[PDB]
């Protein structure tokens, strides 16, 4: 019984070219624990990433937030890329500004 | 305050 | 209204790569506020709400060599099952638990929790009864029986009723002051253009807390139950939430739906318009 | 009663010689094992608790010095060197550190007698 | 130095009711059990209370506590030739891997 992650990438305030944010990538009802989150910035991984410690929840699922300092501009592109035992291969979701 | 376990 | 104290253990074995994974975690009506984990130096039980140091520094000596017990207790919990089921040596497996009592107004003790999970499912948790157990499957019955003998159930009544209910109550005597703490939700409406001849108007609440909330698009009286897109609540990573409905509308038509926002921290519901 | 067996129920230590004790776990549901002393005037004192094999801990007290050992999960061992006094040792057994076996609370046996010379 | 128990020795007509104090000082305390030990073998339980109670009574003893002013006390009411031991007055906190004993109080209760 492995749970499929799911995933949300969002910005702790309303974006804004110029303006810094937080940029958070939030993966939920995932088991086993141990997984693998990136975070994506036009293709490469950035390094400043905190990840939040590992809880899980009243369904025994885990649930992970990972975040990063970044000041969205209108041509730079951010992801979050996840690996885990219950997926065939990784999974990539882009930042939406409108989502 | 978190009780003790035993064994399963 | 009624609070809880409750306990998220996990121990998750790691082949090779050392010993098992080991924390416990606390929690005082759903808010963290210790935590154990035994990789991090100095494995110790730290305080997670600022409301917490008032603890003398024997209260974690304390909880930390008990810590240190469970955590003996669960390396061999894991290498148990790895019995029963008859499973390799090699493998990585995770046992979890709930324990916790949760107390109504009245002081009266609602609930008593004390639930096992092996590798995700369920294995074995303690009855409304507290006298008796429920087993999800055959091996689950070793553990029952072995526990019907030994007594457990009165054990762990002992704990509810001493221990956890009384700390239950200081806690709350200690953290009152920052656990009623209420942020409402800020509102607003985002204009966002679908193909051809129509729109997607998108609902948005921002810093809210606690995490309990109800967005509603409504197209003059009645609710969108159906076609309405929504986020599940999300963490803004700073002590609040945020969450969006949205909903695909005709294009000039965008005035005869409206927004409602439902948190129990507004003085009432918020009414919201998208606003050109 | 009849959870552990400790042996031998009385002793003779030459005052320049160390004495090895040794418990023995019959009901494994109770896994955490203790050593506790009473002194000649009466006063009872833990010593140790331990769960698991290949703990070991070494505590000293007026009259005797202490090893306690964890062998196996049925072997708690106890050596006693330099015992300049008597003392009666007892050996435990529980569930869960704060609790008794099947029952709320700690249950001594006749324990082992030691007298010097 | 945590539990201490007196007088440590008292003599009582039988028939008569025999009253032993005892005193703690950690007020985490939550368990306090009374061992009755005859000369030659171990302490075995005679009564025990929890924190959460005020009195316990289970034959001709009972406990009295007093967790305001951290101090129980036993009565052995309607004393007797066997009753005759030593009493010892024990506590423990949630959690803790000891059992703190009080030191001792002989009863000897003569017909
Ligand atoms: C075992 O423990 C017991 C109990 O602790 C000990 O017995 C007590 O010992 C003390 C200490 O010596 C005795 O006090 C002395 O009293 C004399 C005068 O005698 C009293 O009686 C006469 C009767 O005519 C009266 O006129 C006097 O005024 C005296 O009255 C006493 O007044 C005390 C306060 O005014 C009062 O003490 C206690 O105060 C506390 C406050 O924190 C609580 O209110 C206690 O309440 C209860 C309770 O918890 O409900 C009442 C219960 O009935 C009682 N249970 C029992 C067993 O009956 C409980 C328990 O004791 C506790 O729960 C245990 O933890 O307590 C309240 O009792 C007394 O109640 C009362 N006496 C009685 C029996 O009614 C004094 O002259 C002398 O004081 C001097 O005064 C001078 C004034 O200027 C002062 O300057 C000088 O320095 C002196 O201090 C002294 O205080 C006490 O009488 C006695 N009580 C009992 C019940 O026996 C044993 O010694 C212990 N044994 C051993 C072996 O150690
Ligand atoms: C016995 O006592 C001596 C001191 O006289 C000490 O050096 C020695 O280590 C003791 N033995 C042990 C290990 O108990």
């Amino acid at each position: 019984i492995q749970k499929t992650p799911q995933i949300q990438v969002y910005s702790r305030h309303p974006p804004e070219n110029g303006k810094p944010n937080i940029l958070n990538c939030y993966v939920t009802q995932f088991h086993p624990p141990h997984i693998e989150i990136q975070m994506l910035k036009n293709g490469k991984k950035i390094p400043k990433v905190e990840m939040s410690d590992m809880s899980f929840s009243k369904d025994w699922s885990f649930y992970i937030l990972a975040h990063t300092e970044f000041t969205p501009t209108e041509t730079d592109t951010y992801a979050c890329r996840v690996k885990h035992d219950s997926m065939a291969e990784p999974k990539t979701v882009y930042w939406d500004r409108d989502m | 305050k978190v009780i003790t376990f035993i064994d399963l | 209204g009624p609070h809880s104290l409750r306990y998220f253990v996990t121990a998750v074995s790691r082949p090779g790569l050392g010993e098992p994974r080991y924390m416990e975690v606390g929690y005082v009506d759903d808010t963290e506020f210790v935590r154990f984990d035994s990789d991090a130096e100095n494995p110790r039980y730290e305080p997670r709400a600022r409301w917490m140091e008032q603890e003398g520094p024997e209260y974690w000596e304390r909880e930390t060599q008990k810590a240190k017990g469970n955590e003996q207790s669960f390396r061999v919990d894991l290498r148990t099952l790895l019995g029963y089921y008859n499973q390799s040596k090699g493998g990585s497996h995770t046992i979890q638990v709930i324990s916790g009592c949760e107390v109504g107004s009245d002081g009266r003790l609602l609930r008593g929790y004390q639930q096992y999970a092996y590798d995700g499912c369920d294995y074995i948790a303690l009855n409304e009864d507290l006298k008796t157990w429920t087993a999800a499957d055959m091996a689950a019955l070793i553990t029952k029986h072995k526990w019907e003998q030994a007594g457990e159930a009165e054990r762990l009544r002992a704990y509810l009723e001493g221990t956890c209910v009384e700390w239950l109550r200081r806690y709350l005597k200690n953290g009152n002051a920052t656990l009623l703490r209420t942020d409402s939700p800020k509102a607003h409406v985002t204009h966002h253009s679908r193909p051809e001849d129509k729109v997607t108007l998108r609902c948005w609440a921002l810093g809210f807390y606690p995490a309990d909330i109800t967005l509603t698009w409504q197209l003059n009286g009645e609710e969108l139950i159906q076609d309405m897109e929504l986020v599940e609540t999300r963490p803004a990573g700073d002590g609040t939430f945020q969450k969006w409905a949205s909903v695909v509308v005709p294009l000039g038509k965008e005035q005869y739906y409206t927004c409602h926002v439902y948190h129990q921290g507004l003085p009432e519901p918020l009414t919201l318009r998208w606003e050109p | 009663v009849t959870l552990l067996e400790q042996n031998p129920r009385w002793r003779l230590v030459p005052r320049g010689q160390a004495v090895n004790l040794r418990c023995i776990l019959k009901n494994s549901q109770y896994p955490w094992m203790s050593w506790y002393q009473q002194d000649l005037q009466k006063q009872l004192q833990w010593l140790f608790t331990l769960r698991s094999p290949g703990d070991k801990e070494v505590k000293s007290l007026p009259g005797a010095d202490y090893l306690a050992t964890r062998v196996t999960d049925t072997e708690l061992r106890l050596q006693v060197a330099n015992m300049s006094q008597g003392r009666t040792l007892y050996c435990t057994c529980s569930a869960a550190p704060d609790w008794g076996a099947s029952a709320e609370t700690l249950y001594f046996g006749s324990g082992t007698r030691l007298t010097v010379l | 130095q945590q539990v201490r128990q007196s007088p440590q020795s008292l003599t009582v007509w039988e028939g008569e009711t025999a009253i032993l104090n005892c005193s703690y000082e950690d007020s985490t305390f939550n368990y306090f059990p009374w061992y009755q030990q005859f000369p030659g073998e171990g302490p075995a339980l005679l009564i025990s209370i929890r924190s959460v109670s005020d009195k316990k009574e289970d034959g001709r003893f009972t406990i009295f506590f007093n967790k305001r002013e951290k101090k129980l006390s036993l009565h052995i009411t309607d004393s007797q030739p066997g009753d005759s031991a030593t009493y010892f007055c024990a506590a423990r906190y949630q959690g803790g891997r000891a059992l703190i004993f009080g030191t001792g109080t002989t009863v000897s209760v003569s017909p």
